[PDB]
């Protein structure tokens, strides 16, 4: 009659992110330790709890400095140095009895045992890195409210993870399951902006993303149809997971080299951890330029990678010269397939007879968008009063075209601004004299075509 | 029957989606097509020196590759990674000569250089095919690079690697950096009828490698076919 | 063998070009393709390496004889000729 | 499929003769070396084998017998393997 | 009550009690360490489990067992390999408040009561079977972190160049079956990180790796050792790993081959891989001296062409690096120096000498001596003397000159 039951390991440390013919001595000394692990982690509990008591003591009483010595004279004070931590010791001796029996069992065939025994002697001499590392772990909540959320959230990461880890059996119960979970998480994470922020930390805490990317890592064919979805809500918990949060966006790209692979989804993160974020978008290596480029040169001509290009150039208003010189030159070296323009009378003709579609508006993701974004880019490139980019952008799109297209009766707005951009800072605002635009009646007829556009204002506010 | 070795000139066939010789379309364009209606095994191709290719060993362009890059983008800092490249070069040339002759196994790296135009048949990964968009673009260079390595690899499962490669026998010719086999596609060139493109996308091509000429025969100074000689 | 396959080749993509002028309208990428091949031919004839120099401005020691007659017999001048007649006769 | 490879009980007739090919160069028709790949001919017939994907147990749920005949013309990849098996087996 | 005031204040305070922490934690890990090395104190003197921790018993077990759970318990094993190393180096200090909860600590727990004392350590955690637990460590382990400490444990061990620790490993390495898979998996480590340098040109981890492999076996071929220096060059093995020439490939890949040795060796070369250079340019001179004929053969006349890097090294100056450090490339050119004389010990033949004159030209070698010694001003704040350098270049070249008659012409003062 002996049933070797084992349970989840006794002797780890607690974190948020969760045939021997004395067979029988053995087993009620390995019980023993098991219950003396229970007994130090309770222990570490108390302390816990004996820290968040002093803090809040200080706090109350300096907000009706902080006295930082007294708090560290009270936080050393309870690791056995004096009296005061007497009673918390599971010994009448100052350890020495616990200490001499885990050496004696350390001594026995037994290897869970002295396996047991060992991990308890290693944390016997780290009361407080443990104690530290714990009261880091801690997360502080005011409300019911936000208890309720930490619980549900534990519980929904703790399921998630479980199935991701056996992520075999539905790669039909484990679909329906992760998908609300996803949902859920989804809808309960953004509120507000306060509520986000603090979503956002408790996240970054109990490491959601970790979770999120390993969802991501899974193996799985081509087609699915089903858990596209799941990695469609995974994909948009992690581009909440950043709105706003330098660290969260700094988290994520230590993990970048998961996100570059052939996709949309997968672009709109990449922007998103890139988005309004200088200390990245200045740092940006050479490769994932590289690697979206490429895209657009081989998978195909969409609007994401030209986003993505766009929100890298530009961070926090400053622009990076780096960025802007790298981006131009690769855009350069590929033509007729990246950089595609409308230049030729047969191109334009089928320029005005694409656009004459989009009179009510500019269909999304449409070439006739790709062009306009590739517009804005280039433009883009060129605000810094650079003189390579400037020069390098003025033979892709000569002033005669601008104008013809300007001048055009069936033009659109966006095109219209988007070509005005491009010949204010490619041509006008530059660092070096350009013999075409005063040299030549071009300008004039762009200015002609201004006064039309205050007139047609005019009559239509009077309308 | 015999092995193959380095410096031996070798004719390739495609058994894929078409069925022909790889060939060229002259010394100005660097696209290599194949024409199945030009000839076949029994009937090879009238103009069957476009269809010859030199098996050669792997080569180094490390210095050519940072030279060109520093040309892209000081005085001695080009001088010497030109010297280097010049060096890189010549040694290149006299392993080459050394290590001529040497038998093929499989799984080795070669090149081949395409003698009419004389230049090494390389394959870009970073350009796609002009018509089979989800391909990658296989051209011919005159100096070439890392993407003329080719793995040759069995396409017969009583084939393994390291087993010498015997002539007549059908192979795969893996790119190393791109690493998808060279492909026969059924695209036909809009200038050149008649004219199916070669590029790099997973497949099942096979290429059977037909000897013209032994590397021992091909020495200049006996009466060989296919030399162009004046009575 | 290869120079003469060369003039040939380059002979056969001149009259080409020659003949789309003469229709009347020409594609960027074949007057890229033209003006490379022009360069090319340019360095043949001076029979001098391409390291980079100017085109336009090369100056030849001993002028080649075998690429000039290659020239002349496989009428690339013929080309030229039709290269600098059909633009001008509104392109 | 002209022809099907089967057991017969007694093989002192003719067409229980066979001929092997090399697939790969041999030492001027020396000795045959041990675990070699061979393409197998019908004297008689002179046919070369091949194997097909037609079952001959269909009517079971996973079939698993695959049905072999001989063609005249050969085939460069259709050769088998004779792999020696220990005495002490 | 302010949220964000509270969270402030509360990182604050996190912050305060981490760094007021730190040296008492460092305190109770030196008594842990004090503890294991003498456990028997907590033991009345005349119990059997008193004597059988005063004989050893108690560390021979831990070592057995780490073996045992280091296929479950990484995290253990990774802690028990640190304990060691810590109780294979010397004491420290860890400020007032650390020595006085040191001291409490000693006196709760054990009530009773230098170069040889290092020694006397790492012969006893030889007798318990640490050599033995490190080889097996690394020829069965899979994690990287087990194996930098296995590698770690190995390097306190032969530190100082313990010839006992040297002779258990040469005969763990002969004895036991696993010496193949052992040097097996050195080679395989050599070639990812020769790979991956080459790849790059941050260092990354497989690069990193190489420090201590290349220290670790420095110290097995400390003190002129002629068995290990033979057998770390061939095995008496089915398959053989030879260690040497993949020494002299990765110092060929990282001084950038052919391209370095014509003239652009300082492109490749930098202040963040100087230090792994010198560590190879260390590790090849001590496979070289004793003398070990084999080894210096192998190195002179590997197909990676090797010496032409090291003659650079000394002909060649490193433009970018020598203008804002100059003490670094004048450690780096002795290491060169102190490798070629290495390799010119005691060869009365001339192979060797020729094949390094063909790269190391004799007008050149003399500039670089003239130039050593008028770079005397360079010596401020500096450990390595130019003129030091100099006088050994031209050892090196006296001892070329006995084939060469260009350089004896050369050498000849006015």
């Amino acid at each position: 009659t002996m049933v070797l039951s084992r349970k989840q390991s006794v002797f780890s440390a607690p974190s948020l992110s969760a045939e021997n013919e004395d067979i029988v001595v053995m087993e009620t000394k390995l019980k023993i330790l098991e219950i003396l692990q229970f007994i130090l982690n309770v222990r570490l509990d108390y302390r816990i709890s004996y820290l968040l008591s002093v803090f809040k003591k200080e706090f109350v009483e300096v907000f009706p400095n902080m006295n930082l010595d007294r708090i560290g004279e009270q936080a050393e004070a309870m690791f056995g140095v004096g009296k005061t931590s007497s009673m918390l010791e599971v010994d009448d001796e100052g350890g020495r009895m616990f200490l001499r029996v885990l050496i004696h069992l350390t001594m026995h065939d037994y290897a869970p045992l002295v396996s047991g025994a060992l991990q308890l002697l290693f944390k016997h001499f780290s009361q407080r890195q443990e104690a530290m590392h714990t009261f880091k772990q801690v997360q502080l909540l005011i409300s019911a409210q936000d208890v309720e959320n930490y619980k549900v959230i534990k519980s929904e990461l703790d399921r998630l993870r479980t199935m991701v880890e056996k992520s075999e059996l539905w790669v039909s119960e484990n679909y329906q399951i992760v998908k609300g979970i996803l949902e859920r998480l989804n809808k309960m994470c953004g509120v507000g902006e306060q509520m986000r922020k603090k979503q956002q930390r408790l996240l970054k805490n109990m490491d959601a993303h970790k979770v999120m990317l390993d969802l991501l890592q899974i193996p799985y064919d081509k087609g699915d149809a089903k858990m596209m979805e799941i990695l469609r809500y995974t994909h948009q918990f992690l581009q909440k997971f950043c709105a706003g949060n330098p660290g969260n966006q700094a988290l994520l790209h230590k993990h970048l080299h998961l996100f570059l692979t052939p996709g949309l989804l997968e672009a709109e993160t990449m922007q998103h951890i890139f988005l309004n974020n200088y200390q990245l978008c200045s740092e940006i290596s050479e490769p994932v330029l590289q690697h979206f480029v490429h895209l657009l040169a081989t998978h195909g001509r969409h609007v994401q990678y030209l986003d993505f290009l766009h929100t890298v150039i530009k961070a926090e208003g400053k622009y990076v010269k780096k960025c802007q010189d790298m981006i131009m030159t690769e855009l350069t070296n590929a033509g007729d397939d990246v950089v595609v323009f409308y230049n030729d009378k047969a191109s334009l003709a089928h320029l005005l007879d694409m656009m004459k579609a989009a009179r009510d508006g500019v269909e999304d993701h449409s070439p006739l968008m790709y062009h306009i974004s590739l517009v804005d880019l280039l433009a883009a490139c060129a605000e810094g009063k650079n003189v390579y980019t400037e020069i390098k952008c003025t033979s892709l799109l000569p002033l005669e075209d601008v104008v013809s297209v300007v001048t055009h009766e069936d033009c659109i707005t966006e095109v219209k601004m988007a070509y005005v951009n491009f010949v204010n800072h490619c041509y006008v605002d530059t660092e070096v004299e350009m013999k075409e635009i005063y040299t030549s009646n071009h300008i004039w007829t762009l200015f002609e075509n201004f006064t039309l556009d205050m007139a047609r204002v005019c009559s239509k506010r009077e309308k | 029957s015999s092995f193959l070795h380095i410096g031996d000139i070798v004719s390739l066939y495609a058994e894929g989606s078409v069925n022909g010789f790889i060939s060229t379309l002259g010394l100005v364009d660097d696209r290599c097509v194949v024409e199945p209606a030009a000839g076949d095994l029994d009937n090879p191709p009238k103009k069957f020196r476009d269809c010859l290719f030199k098996v050669c060993p792997m080569n180094r362009y490390s210095a050519q590759k940072q030279y060109w890059k520093a040309k892209q983008t000081d005085v001695v800092l080009l001088q010497k990674l030109q010297h280097a490249a010049q060096m890189e070069q010549k040694q290149n040339d006299t392993e080459n000569k050394k290590v001529h002759g040497d038998v093929v196994k499989y799984g080795s790296v070669i090149q081949l250089l395409h003698m009419k135009s004389n230049k090494y048949l390389t394959v870009n990964k970073r350009l796609p095919a002009l018509l089979e968009k989800n391909a990658m673009r296989v051209t011919l260079d005159a100096t070439g690079n890392e993407g003329s390595w080719l793995f040759i690899q069995p396409f017969w499962k009583l084939r393994s690697n390291g087993d010498n490669v015997v002539v007549g026998d059908k192979v795969i010719l893996n790119p190393v950096n791109a690493g998808q086999p060279l492909h026969a596609s059924n695209y036909e060139l809009s200038d050149n009828a008649g004219c199916k493109e070669v590029n790099s996308v997973n497949c099942n091509t096979s290429w059977k490698i037909n000897l013209f000429m032994q590397f021992r025969d091909h020495l200049e100074e006996v009466l060989k076919g296919g030399d162009v000689v004046r009575l | 063998i290869r120079d003469l396959d060369f003039a040939n080749d380059a002979s056969s993509m001149l009259a080409s070009a020659v003949e789309k002028l003469n229709e009347g309208f020409i594609s960027q990428n074949d007057r890229r393709f033209v003006i490379q091949l022009l360069e090319d031919l340019v360095f043949f004839v001076s029979d001098v390496p391409n390291n980079g120099q100017n085109v336009l401005d090369i100056m030849v020691t001993k002028p080649n004889r075998e690429r000039q007659k290659l020239m002349r017999e496989q009428n690339i001048l013929k080309q030229v000729f039709g290269i600098l007649k059909a633009p001008f006769r509104p392109l | 499929i002209k022809y099907c490879l089967v057991a017969v009980p007694h093989g002192n007739d003719i067409a229980s003769l066979f001929e092997l090919d090399p697939t790969t160069l041999q030492k001027t028709d020396s000795f045959v070396p041990r675990n070699s790949y061979v393409r197998l001919r019908h004297l008689c017939t002179n046919t070369w084998i091949q194997s097909t994907n037609v079952p001959i147990d269909i009517e079971e749920e996973r079939p698993i017998r695959l049905m072999l005949g001989t063609c005249p013309t050969k085939e460069d990849k259709e050769a088998f393997a004779i792999v020696s098996v220990p005495v002490s087996e | 009550w302010d949220y964000k005031n509270i969270i402030e204040k509360l990182q604050d305070i996190i912050t305060a009690l981490e760094e007021r922490l730190k040296p008492l934690v460092q305190a109770e890990l030196s008594v842990l360490v004090d503890v294991l090395h003498w456990p028997e104190l907590l033991f009345l003197e005349g119990s059997e489990a008193y004597q059988r921790c005063e004989s050893g018993g108690f560390l021979s077990k831990l070592i057995q067992h780490t073996k045992d759970l280091m296929e479950s318990e990484e995290k253990l094993c990774i802690k028990v390999l640190r304990t060691l190393q810590q109780m294979l180096l010397k004491k420290t200090k860890y400020g007032d408040r650390g020595n006085q909860l040191r001291k409490m600590l000693l006196q709760n727990y054990l009530q009773n009561r230098d170069w040889s004392a290092i020694a006397a350590t790492q012969c006893r955690l030889d007798k318990e079977g640490a050599t033995k637990l490190v080889c097996d460590l690394i020829t069965s382990t899979k994690n990287e972190k087990i194996f930098q400490e296995s590698i770690g444990l190995a390097i306190h061990l032969l530190d100082g160049g313990n010839t006992e620790i040297q002779k258990s490993f040469h005969n763990l390495m002969m004895s036991d079956k696993k010496s193949e898979r052992f040097f097996k998996v050195l080679h395989d480590r050599m070639k990812r990180a020769q790979q991956e340098t080459k790849s790059t040109v941050e260092m990354g981890t497989s690069v990193l790796i190489m420090q201590p492999i290349l220290r670790f076996l420095q110290l097995l071929c400390e003190n002129h050792n002629r068995d290990l220096q033979n057998f770390l060059r061939c095995q008496n093995n089915k398959t053989n790993y030879n260690l040497v020439c993949e020494t002299l490939q990765f110092l060929d890949i990282m001084c950038g081959s052919t391209t370095g040795g014509l003239g652009l060796l300082g492109l490749y070369i930098n202040e963040d891989n100087v230090g792994l250079v010198i560590q190879t340019l260390e590790t090849l001179t001590e496979y070289c001296q004793g003398p070990c004929h084999e080894n210096q053969t192998c190195i002179v006349t590997h197909e990676s062409n090797g010496i032409d890097i090291i003659t650079a090294l000394i002909l060649n100056d490193i433009s970018p690096l020598c203008k804002y450090r100059m003490d670094l490339v004048l450690q780096l050119k002795d290491n060169a120096s102190k490798l070629l004389l290495a390799l010119m010990e005691s060869r009365h033949d001339s192979e060797n000498a020729e094949r390094i004159l063909i790269s190391l030209r004799p007008q050149e070698l003399v500039d670089v001596i003239k130039k050593a010694y008028l770079q005397e001003e360079e010596r401020e704040n500096s450990e390595v003397s130019p003129r030091e350098v100099g006088h050994n270049i031209y050892i090196l070249a006296l001892q070329l000159s006995r084939h060469n008659k260009q350089l004896q012409h050369l050498l000849k003062p006015v």
